[PDB]
């Protein structure tokens, strides 16, 4: 006697020893990504060319 | 087999509802109402196959078959 089975239901795993079918179906994916950046340009000058008398000490 | 077209026209699901008596006890009979859930048109000489009745704690207290009996 293997106990009372339901007529309708499903046919289920229900006690220990019992079947079940495992379908493996695994995605799994997972990105990370980051940047940093900086930047500096700095250009002066100064030229007198041709001095004015009243400027030459200067 | 699992890919097969089955048209049936004789055979309807059903639910079934009964109520549980004070001091029931196994062996004892209790009526049950039989109800249509789907697109079926009549019960009229339909018989109730083996039908597992439960309780609100999902537990068979009674087991149900018959023939229904409908007005007409």
């Amino acid at each position: 006697n293997y106990g009372y089975q339901p007529l309708f239901e499903d046919r289920r795993p229900r006690n220990i020893g019992d079947t079940l079918t495992i379908v493996l179906q695994e995605n799994v994916s997972a990105s990370k990504s980051s940047s940093a950046n900086a930047s500096r340009d700095g250009k002066t000058s100064f030229g007198f060319d041709t001095v004015p008398r009243y400027l030459q000490g200067l | 087999p699992t890919g097969t077209n089955m048209q049936l026209k004789n055979v309807a699901a059903v639910m079934v509802t009964a109520s549980y008596p004070p001091f029931a006890r196994q062996g004892q009979t209790i009526d049950v109402v039989v109800s249509s859930m789907g697109n079926a048109k009549s019960l009229r000489g339909g018989t109730l196959l083996m039908t597992p009745l439960k309780g609100v704690d999902s537990q068979v207290y009674a087991l149900a078959q018959g023939n229904i009996l409908v007005g007409g």
